[PDB]
């Protein structure tokens, strides 16, 4: 599992910070001390933190990620990154 | 256990007495021509105004739901509604407007005016009745997205002052939540 | 004798009873959060839309009629009025246009809202609200004429299928029913 | 005597099955899944249009006549009303404007609106449904006059080019046929 | 096969006596002078909001369609239709909006009007009218997007209480389907 | 003698050649593809416009006169109608509004509507058609009085500055002439 | 080469020939004192509808067009155009809505004025017009961009069951193309 | 003498000598590229303003007065007119509205448009222009009567504060003044 | 050097004797009791229209501008306008919309009233009035962005045929200029 | 083929993924379990996966792409992969 | 000429596909097979091809080229190459 | 804190330019010069600068940071930067 | 000075491109032949170019600039480039 995607939406200096989808490695989400939960309405359950973006890009990196490109969507700020 | 018929019938003595009790703590004469039937008619308003609790939306579920195999927006606007204000019990009324992206199901307008009925008519409360509005159609065709909206005015609030003033609350669930340009596109065709 | 504040305190209690117990006959919970201070809510809303029972139309009289020597028509239209039905407890909404020929007197806005404010706020029937307002004006004045057409919508009949559907009463006294043109011009300067 | 529910229970396999043959004549599938239901649909809504013929105005007579001792006009207007052409049964939707000066005795909203009911609900000819909601409520009240205006648009006539023409029908009678003023007054307090 | 005009002449006579039947299973007598030929002019009627079914694409696909080498949106907007429910065979009315960016080929009023004509005429669902006109415009033009949009009133529901709700349906193809930009501007430009 | 289909067969080619030379007279060019089926397209609109020729009263006269015995004002309002200028052959438009007094005999939408449609679908003077439809009603029934309002605006003003610019004619037979109430009650229907 | 005024002059009879022809070709009189002058007004009316043929863009290029060293957008809408269907000779009414970022130069209504005649006087097809009074605005001013709207209603149509129908064409060049913000803009500007 | 084309030539210089000067009275530069042309233009536009002087009704008399034998209520309304004032020299616009009982004689729309014209392009009074027209109407057709009715907005008085005041003036002759049911019914045909 | 009340004074007679001569050059008689008074009546009329001139933003500036610490978006919309069309110096009428977003300073409206008179009453362009006034409240106010807009018909263009066609120009600054939402935003609550 | 463009639209954490158009690799779309259509209206064939994009850029990995950049339009996710 | 701009509209697996402006390599431009034009109302020339993005990076790659950065951009999705 | 979020509104040649969250290096914000603060309605505090994105990348340079990643999202152009 | 942000709008085959800042070096902006300017309700001044920025790129990268991202925000589409 090389590569890992997160989000924040409208501002960046807070969170939440969406960190996982259903599929997404349970040790990292808890590492990251992430809660899973499906949006009423959506099909599919997500991982998210409270932290800012920044707070777990530090923690990302830590476990052995880099960002390789940030890019902006909708009102969404993504990250993409890499491990190995 | 959803109210029954037969609720109503035993029930309604309980209430006649109460507004017969209520006329009597107002100044009023119980025994004028024109209040001696209040007390029940009073009590039957009530009841019609609250049938929606002797209802659920299994007995709507099954029946009608074709499939046209459509899979594009559909909206019924301008329904009209009429509540009544859990807090002060005087009645709020105005429109819903409903939208949903189908998965293949398609909800008939006879359905769609029952979900609205159900749930209506009952004791409530607009972002609620909003809400639960939403899910039920959510349920009854499982679709890629649903909204709601719905505006109305407050008697309880009119009868203080207002008439022209409007309280607007919406639910939207699916794609409807997550892509702004459905979002949009669905608040475009019904603001007309 | 009129409705006192005292009335008002010593009835509360028995209002918020009879609402309480309603709740209950409803198939309700008067114990969610959402419907706990509902019985007195519905009471206090209720003596509002009753409190014109405590007051009389000479509590009024006196005060402001000052004489410009007028002596033409004066008209004061669209005045918003929320009354109760008397046979269904249901409120039913509308516009009062009052005018009246002057014999000298004149009656100020303040004094002509509040005749209009104590027999709207009561259990009603449309007609009598009607003449109630007239015969009011016409002891307030004494003047040559007086005419009130009221029009309103009924919520224990639009809550039933309407809403567009409305009721149009009216009293025309002296001149007014006398003299077709005063009539005329009376109805010509309000239905604009 | 007048349509009973067993009548109707009796006669729905013959309006199904003469659906179902109009279909085939037509050169549908009776069969498609979205016309397998029609038959039963098509006569329960045939049946529901002409419910007026199960009904009198004795039913309604008797209930509700109040006397408010009201003897000067009133007015209900924008009674919303769907009935059926009688030469192709297609339906003609409008609305119906009443007017009477009662001899004491008035009608309640609910009674009215039942007898605009009974007898719209029938294959009609708007003028015919006129007199008979004029003659139903000069018998239900003994009035010192009645008048009935009803606007249509007919879909038969529509759906061959005409959304926008409109019929125009009206019955006088008593001081409403013999006083132009009281004609003006009314037409003049419903076109609003 | 198409229905053909032979057909019509040889179905009328089958039609008629379904609908005079229809007039017994009501309670009518089909004797009053009134009812005597409305069998016939009923299933004439229903022959003519179904005369659809006797054409395709085809007869106006060649025709009219010019090339002024136009390559920007086309609309065409408030296009009045009538058609039939499906369910109940009760008609539902309202307005059809048409919009294309053309590759080239551009169609004429004409056949964009008999285009909505042979697809309205029929027994429909109001979702896959929608479909078939955009779906007819894209065979007729191969442009690169088209749009469509209705809005109708079903009288099946509107006399069961309704005349004020309308049902909105779109679909978009092409540029009309993967542009935002495309489909605002569509939007707005008939949202007028 | 009536205008006939061979008529128009034998005269197309004429009306073509005419129009044909038009195009020259113009500075145009008739062999252009936009051009090349103009002369007959011309052509058949034209004779389109002017097919009221081909017909007479007499051809809707028998027809549809049904008998309910109605003896008050019936109106037919907001008739669309287009015509030609005879001076400038250049089209006029706007609205027909009927009404008339039956002495028993009732006139059919169907038949109001063509013999509208036989008079202005001619060369005419907004004045001519209005007293030929009002006399083609009067001859169709017998009534009582009857009476016909036209307002259009017209295309050979219009395009030489007017848009806005309104004529209004009219056309009061019988009581609609002699009793300035009837005309009134007419005028005061219609102007809605 | 442009039309001239001798050739009005030198085509006039040609035309009143043609007219009366088609007069007789239709089933008329071209003797009734009505008609007799119809062949010339006819043939006046057709060349003040067509006189755009004897103009070009040069004759109002130099004229005015000041600099006030604009460069923001510059929009003139509702500006009312009349034109003529070439393929049935009957006008085509509506409206234009111009629009333009200018690069410096700014265009005087008079000449955008004359514009919208040089084009609209014409036999035209409505995206043929849209384009050329865009294309000719871009040449008399060397603008970053322009937009044009017209919305018309076709009488060829209309008389023919529509006058609501409406067809909406648009031409948009340079940063009105190229750039979303400005044509939304735009839109919002005009569509009021 | 009517003024003649050769007048505006030989007067023209003098005009735009007499705007020269008042551009410098005013603080301006006649020089400003802006202000260059002014002088003409403003004087031509002066010139255009008050073209009706060299006009008489005598010019449109003998033209367009065709006989249809016609002897009811004609109306021509919502004729836009463009005036001077007198006073001030400012501009004052709005709409006249013009009806006539003919004598036999009818007035086409295009000498009606030219009677307006010649008075109205002068420096005027409201009421002297509403009476010019009245009795050039009267003179042109011999009529049983005739009434005019103008309302404006005057520019001298808006750009002093106004822009929704406006003055009402009307001119009855013959019947339109001795009979108030003609007088009236003309004011309720035009007052749409 | 600002325009003061001598040289208005100075200059009266000149106006006056400008407007006198150009009485007589447009053929009457400066004598008539109507116009003996109109030489002056004109020139005062034409210096209030233009006493713009005579003052400058400073006289302005300084007075209100309160400290709200405001930092939000506001708007002032319909704000009448009358200008002078430099090119033929008759009015262009219309309204002005504005809107800021203030750096802490806001303005006041009696001095935003001020701005808008000082540059509409002079001899004008719209589109350089539109910028005079943008640029004038950003110099008030050192705002973060501002935006104008300006509707106006030209009494020029009316008075040759066009009352209904506007011209629509903008200026905007600051984030008005580079923020599209800003503008967006701008342009919602202005165009209701 | 050394380029690839992937997307998703809406939401990251579930699919459909876009995976290729007409001309895309036989064996790589099967290797993703990619199916194949041309939506009504549109002049083009389209290859896409009902995984998230997350899980389609792990397979990618494995046959060797490497994400270059990521980029929003619309409400469209994209990613551009390279391999040699 | 180390840097090129590509791009295309609404979607990425069709084209047509924009490879070059008025002062773009003509050599490059018929390598590719790129048309040229000016759209009525621009004052400026362009260079597009019919082939889907995809395709064209491919191409380019030969040439050379190497995708350092991809964008959208309103309902352009735009591709910044460079070469050496 | 090897990751870095900065930003700025509308125009790119002017600031103000946030610089960071309430869970930023108290440092690095004051050699930046940044202020503090917490916009009314906002539930997070923000660091910011009133100098152009281009003169806080140069100083970030000499804080050891490099630009990874830079998009718009919004009216808001971000840049990702990364230290060791 | 290590960091360049350009831009042009609307479209990218043609110019303006904005090229720098009040504060951007005088020497580089010269060479590209850049105009200063500050439009009206504008706080801040701008170097601006006439030529696209397919140009400015090519230019920049002989003064030994890389583009190192490339973004679009709003109808404005961005590059930051780095040069040492
Ligand atoms: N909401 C910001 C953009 C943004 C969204 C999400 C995260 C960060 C920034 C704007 O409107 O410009
Ligand atoms: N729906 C997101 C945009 C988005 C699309 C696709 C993937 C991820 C995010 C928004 O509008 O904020
Ligand atoms: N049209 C896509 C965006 C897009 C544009 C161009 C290429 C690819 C995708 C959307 O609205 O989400
Ligand atoms: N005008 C492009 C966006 C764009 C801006 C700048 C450069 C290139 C493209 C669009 O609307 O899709
Ligand atoms: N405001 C710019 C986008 C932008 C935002 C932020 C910084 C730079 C540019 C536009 O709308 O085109
Ligand atoms: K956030
Ligand atoms: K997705
Ligand atoms: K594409
Ligand atoms: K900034
Ligand atoms: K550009
Ligand atoms: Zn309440
Ligand atoms: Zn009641
Ligand atoms: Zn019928
Ligand atoms: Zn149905
Ligand atoms: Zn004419
Ligand atoms: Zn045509
Ligand atoms: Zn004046
Ligand atoms: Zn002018």
């Amino acid at each position: 599992m090389p590569y890992l995607l997160i989000s924040t939406q409208i501002r960046m200096e807070v969170g939440p910070t969406m960190v996982g989808d259903e599929h997404s490695d349970p040790e990292l989400m808890q590492q990251l001390g992430a809660s899973k939960r499906r949006v009423l309405g959506n099909n599919f359950y997500e991982y998210y933190v409270n932290d800012p973006p920044r707070i777990v890009l530090d923690k990302l990196e830590c476990r052995g990620f880099r960002v390789l490109s940030m890019t902006g969507v909708g009102q969404t700020l993504v990250w993409c990154l890499h491990k190995e | 256990r959803p109210r029954s018929e037969e609720d109503n019938e035993l029930n309604l003595p309980n209430l006649a007495a109460a507004y017969s009790s209520i006329l009597r703590s107002l100044g009023e004469d119980p025994q004028r021509q024109g209040l001696l039937k209040t007390p029940w008619r009073a009590a039957t308003a009530m009841q019609f105004f609250t049938k929606g609790y002797q209802e659920t939306i299994s007995d709507v579920l099954n029946d009608a739901i074709f499939d046209e195999d459509h899979d594009e927006m559909v909206i019924v606007k301008d329904i009209d509604m009429f509540s009544m204000c859990e807090h002060h019990l005087v009645p709020f009324v105005g429109r819903v407007h409903i939208g949903y992206l189908p998965n293949k199901q398609v909800l008939g307008l006879s359905k769609l005016a029952r979900i609205v009925e159900i749930y209506s008519r009952r004791l409530q409360v607009q972002e609620r009745l909003t809400k639960q509005i939403a899910v039920a159609i959510t349920e009854a065709l499982q679709p890629a997205g649903v909204g709601v909206v719905i505006e109305a005015t407050h008697m309880c609030m009119v009868m203080r002052g207002k008439m022209n003033s409007k309280t607007v609350t919406s639910t939207m669930l699916g794609v409807f939540r997550e892509d702004p340009k459905t979002r949009e596109e669905f608040l475009t065709l019904i603001r007309s």
